[PDB]
């Protein structure tokens, strides 16, 4: 937890190398690694004189990086909209369903997660020169 | 002491306007097109002295989300009640003002340190203001 | 959708109300009364090859009143003569206000510039004299106030 | 209210402060009955010690490694 | 060969909606309401004597949205206040949007340049604002980009 | 509020009165007489970075009066003699005095600087001479004076 | 990939403070503020025949910290007859700090070494003093901290 | 014969990248970039008054790397804070690395040799750090190879 | 924050007054009328190899005094003759005195040190005559003397 | 004694400032435009004194890699 | 204060009159007929490190006295053969004397020192010849002379 609780998720900072204190490091032999490895049990590991965790994987197989990332952006998205539509319905003038107003929604999202993520390097930009899409 | 001196001397500035342009013929008259002028007349000497030497405040308030300017407002004939126009006076000039203030008491919080400091946290990420858990 | 009507009031020149010094100005010009300039642009704005953008404010606040008159207004021997009055004593500043009707307004500290040239001809002729500003921000008297808390984003 | 000097200063040795940082506050679901509250807030084992928790306790244990 | 209709809709200009600050922006003027252009042409050209030619591309993408409304208009007041509440907090920065009807659109954050001249006349006057802009791409909103990957050759 | 005469009489072009060393000019051209323009702003301002604000007067008054007479008109012969006659000796000032109708006047030193351009053609020409004024100070000639002392603040 | 904005906050002019011995300068120049420059390199570098290099750091901090300030600021006379003061008693150091608005800032002992000259003309003039500074090394004051310790490298 | 294109792509200053340390550099200059000159000719000549003429190669490489960046880039307090760190410590070198987008590259040991002149002005100031080089040869990254087994001769 | 004037009245070019010998001069040239230079630096600095720092003050307080008039002026002929009595009599010092209109004044002994150049042309020469000052010290006349004594710290 | 000697200096320093700033007139506002010269006044007198005279430390730790 | 005409009469350079020995010259250049400057300071200033000053008088008089000719006027001719007449025979002296018509002037012996370089091209070309003079003091000839007893002072 203290490796992970001041990490911002919009950096997709990956626990793959991060040194914590506290913890021994494992013992067993190649084989026992492997079979680990393919429990998904994650093993603290010294090399070159340091320890480091391994691999970060979750139970499920998926990166607990991407489950971060997925709930921050859940958590988020929601926390700016409501903010928004708080402050614009506190003055009166609360927002109506219609054309002439419902775009502003756009600008909304893409301030806060959706352009803090782009700045932090978290989301990804750009034309693909392979599938020859644009992210 | 500041009381009494706005007190003072806005009064003598509205007088000395008022002698000197009554004493050349063309009094001032109660109509819309006189009145405002005013609003120059209190804005030189005592609210312009004020905020040169620094005892008036000016400025936006980021706590509050409210400004410091001053502010003058004059009422218009219309609103003047027949009355008043009889007596010839008139009424309910309002002004607003903002006082600075000095410093009194201050407090420190020293330290020392006599031992090898220990070694800072090396996280890099750019401070997070706030949880996103909220619902 | 219905087209609405921008203001309750009609916008009347007359009530357009300049004070400079303390009394009110008379004997304008046809077509336009004053313009207010400013003579420096608000932000600048640097900007990098990489593309890396950064901006620094502008405290220059100086500018430009232009006023028109005929030259037949009486208002011409006033300005004439403070002109020399302040050459001579050395005294230049005076209060100016301005007075919108429908619009914004002005209150600083001004000076003559420049006196404007003076042609005779057939029909009555027209002098633009030029009056400084300490500060030409243009400031509202309208109930704004309860929406520049709302705008504020990022 | 009142301060009997215009300049005052403790001198703390040894010690320093730290930063206030914006961060995921954890839950430790544990088992007690040092207080009677279902969930509590602590800011460092000093706090927790004095609410009757014993050293090497589980509970210290998480918040000490924390 | 037939004249074919260019669109199926018709161009409406009530129909383009201007987003600052998350508000909409309301009493434009008569002619243009917003105009935009960018700063620095896009690729420089080095020609050699020999005739070898070489092109580097630009990372300056500044622009500056010219922003037409009455002087009547409530929105020069909001304008004007926060031009000093930028002034005197710091904060310049604030998102700007626009939704075009049958064209481009854009979407960026900008900022106040410079403030528009104001003159009282016969006639209701007009001011016209420079808003910056970080970026000035003009964006389509179309069913455009699956022919993007047609038209590249070489 | 009513309209109001701004004069009670009548702007006469003919009452001006040009006096060139003692003698009244005749034979103007047709739409202007004199045109009267200084050569540099009365007072230059100097604004700092931090927003202090200093001005310093302007000691040169030197100016231009433009004086447009018909070609056929005899004071094109009485200029052009009076040119060589002070190229010649070497005097070349004298004295000009101007009196306006409704409006200021002037009443200083001044010199031939240019000498128009000459042009036959199916009408009568027109010339534009320029003459020099030592001082351009246009001078008051009305009840102006019990209010100057008025005007004056701060 | 997009523009980014290299800052949150505008720079300001107006937020870089000056204290000379405990007071705010006031009354700067237009264009440029404060100016400071190392007389000396931080390292030399002694290249030897076959290639081999070697490097010694200098130890020598002195700077030259450029004023500039109107000739009609309030500050000149204080400059003026502390030099004096200065020269008489023979104490001429004196506590000296600026303050960045979003660039490096700088805290050390200063003094007067020449006194600027002095130029009267059309227009307002202007004096740049120079201040030494005991070490002229611009500290930051911002989160810079905790990368220094990722650059070390060999 | 036809002009021909003297690269496929684009020259692009955004895919220059910059490594001081292993950190790639942000927040650069308008104008220019990098600037990288080598100290002292490459080969010498000797010339004899008969007309023999000899030469000898210079083995001397260290080379000086102007960098600028805008004074509101957080890069300059990470060199500030280096610069006083080498200083306390001794430690002056770091590995240094450039990448050019369609021409010449830099892979070398370099230290900082002169911390640049800070400016406050209205607009944002530059600043031009200068850094050593061990070793000024910028290498090739592209197919070259197989011609310079070619152009030998004599 | 607003903007202040930096004084109450108007920098007068006309009211610097020049006493040479006990007489007022008078005809000088466009731009600039005055210029006053220190002939050494106030405060010399050594610097040790360790990095102690010395100073030592300058007592060398000779000056130049620049002055600029139109070569039709009358005062040419004054300083000439002064010149030849000078040189034949041998006393070549007289008092010399400057006061400033909004800045710091001077008033010691000076002599003449250099005869301008002379030149004829199209337009009006000009001569810079050069004069000597036993002391170069800028003495103030203003309310300074109540903060002298409370910027001294260390 | 250390302790003792920077608790009563630094207090002396601060109050001596205040005193002659506030004797003129113009007494010290709560504002970031003045606040800021503490910093000065701080650095002068204890701070400058104990680093002349050896008693403060300075420096970078090259072992935890921090400066004094 | 009114201004004031330095003079009566206008300066006109056709009255500057120039004898080398005993002939007016004629065919001057565009812009500048003569220029005079003298070849060393009139004093020189001992300062001690105590700061006594003391001062020795300049007995060096030499000046040049620049020349501009038309390259088609006559009196090229007659100088190049002075020239070659005063090598063969030894004699180089002649008298030199200058007229000013609003100013100062000049009468004492001179000699050639260089001859300007010639240049063809496509408009007509300009020499500049330099008259060496054995004294090179300005004498005036106007009223001057009854207040040179009156300035002197100490």
């Amino acid at each position: 937890i203290g490796a992970m609780a001041a990490n911002d998720p919009s950096y997709g900072d990956s626990l793959h190398l991060k040194t914590m204190p506290g913890m021994v490091p494992f013992a067993g032999s190649d084989t026992q690694r492997s079979n680990a490895w393919s429990r998904n049990a994650n093993i603290y590991r010294g090399l070159y004189g340091g320890g480091s965790y391994i691999e970060g994987k979750t139970s499920s197989g998926q990166y607990v990086d991407v489950i971060r990332f997925s709930h921050w952006v859940k958590f988020r998205m929601e926390e700016s909209v409501f903010a928004y539509m708080k402050r614009r319905s506190d003055m009166g003038l609360s927002m109506k369903m219609s054309d002439e107003d419902l775009p502003v929604l756009k600008s909304v999202l893409m301030n806060n997660p959706i352009n803090i993520g782009i700045r932090n390097g978290g989301i990804l930009t750009g034309y693909d020169t392979e599938n020859k899409v644009s992210y | 002491r500041f009381s009494h001196w706005v007190k003072f001397r806005m009064e003598e500035s509205v007088f000395a306007y008022m002698k000197r342009r009554s004493d050349m013929g063309l009094s001032m008259k109660m109509s819309d097109e006189d009145l405002p002028v005013l609003k120059s007349v209190l804005m030189n000497n005592p609210i312009n002295i004020g905020i040169r030497n620094g005892g008036i405040l000016t400025g936006y308030d980021t706590e509050n989300k409210v400004s410091y300017d001053p502010t003058i407002i004059i009422p218009k004939r219309a609103n003047i009640p027949t009355n008043d126009l009889a007596a010839r006076i008139l009424r309910d000039v309002k002004v607003e003002l903002v006082y600075n203030n000095s410093l009194h008491y201050v407090k420190i919080r020293a330290s020392v340190v006599l031992d090898r400091p220990a070694g800072q946290s090396t996280n890099a990420q750019t401070p997070m203001s706030s949880s996103a858990v909220g619902v | 959708n219905q087209s609405k009507i921008l203001t309750l009031q009609a916008y009347d020149p007359a009530k357009v109300l300049v004070f400079i010094g303390g009394q009110r100005v008379s004997g304008f010009a046809a077509d336009t009364k004053i313009v207010i300039t400013r003579n420096n642009d608000n932000i600048s704005v640097h900007a990098g090859v990489d593309g890396e953008i950064s901006n620094a404010l502008s405290r220059d606040n100086t500018g430009v009143m232009t006023l028109s008159l005929q030259n037949t207004a009486k208002w011409n021997g006033y300005l004439a003569q403070w002109q020399r009055q302040a050459n001579v004593t050395g005294l230049i500043y005076l209060p100016v206000q301005v007075e919108g009707s429908q619009g914004l307004s002005l209150n600083t500290i001004g000076w003559i510039q420049k006196q404007p040239d003076l042609s005779y001809g057939t029909e009555v002729g027209q002098m633009d004299w030029e009056i400084g500003v300490l500060d030409a921000w243009l400031s509202p008297d309208q109930i704004q106030g309860i929406a520049a808390g709302i705008t504020g984003l990022l | 209210e009142y301060q009997d000097k215009v300049v005052d200063v403790e001198v703390s040795l040894g010690t320093q402060p730290i930063d206030t940082v914006g961060f995921e506050t954890p839950m430790f679901l544990a088992m007690h009955g040092n207080f009677p509250e279902r969930i509590r807030f602590y800011v460092s084992t000093a706090g927790m010690v004095a609410d009757g928790f014993a050293v090497g306790s589980p509970a210290y244990q998480f918040a000490t490694n924390a």
